[PDB]
């Protein structure tokens, strides 16, 4: 099952995206 | 004192920055796994036509 | 003086590079719609075949 | 002094950041590449098909 | 047409590299 | 030959990767 990896894939995309969102939230305020 | 202040603002954006890069290199990363897949898989259609 | 140019040098090189992470940020997020939008075509392919 | 020393400590470390961004650029380079490659054949397979 | 779609997403790409190379030349000069 | 071409291009990601791990390795000693 791919599907079940790319599906992990896109999770991990997801949470990372979500690391960087909040990384660049706090860099804005300094 | 404000000298100190000045510098622990910059080092923690310094750190700030950082992290993103970091963050940002495991996205690429995925980026890589996902095309070397994809590429493996039209390989694999290209030789059955 | 000298010491309020070091640090507005500094800081105005930490928005560079926080500018050059945000753009890099929208470029990482184009490589993954296209690699989705890849991955959707040759599923496509591959349940055809 | 110190307070020379905490300056280039820290430019120090915005020449790493910024040769980091550098390197991801290319690699954000590369995906974009394999990605145009990845599609271009995906199209000629659509076509055949 | 994805095809007017993907022109869009490589006009895109060059537009944040050009943006990229912009920032990364004033960067040098610090 | 694209196979030799992605053999280049696999071999670029590699070098590429591997600048980006050392300079972090010297980032975190700053």
């Amino acid at each position: 099952w791919n599907e079940m990896t790319w599906m992990e894939w896109e999770r991990e995309i997801e949470n990372y995206t979500k690391l960087i969102y909040k990384i660049l939230e706090e860099s804005q305020e300094q | 004192a404000d000298i100190g202040s000045e510098f622990s603002g910059i080092v923690q954006q310094q750190n700030n920055l950082l992290r993103a890069i970091e963050a940002q290199q495991h996205l690429l990363q995925l980026t890589v796994w996902g095309i070397k897949q994809l590429q493996a898989r039209i390989l694999a259609v290209e030789r059955y036509l």
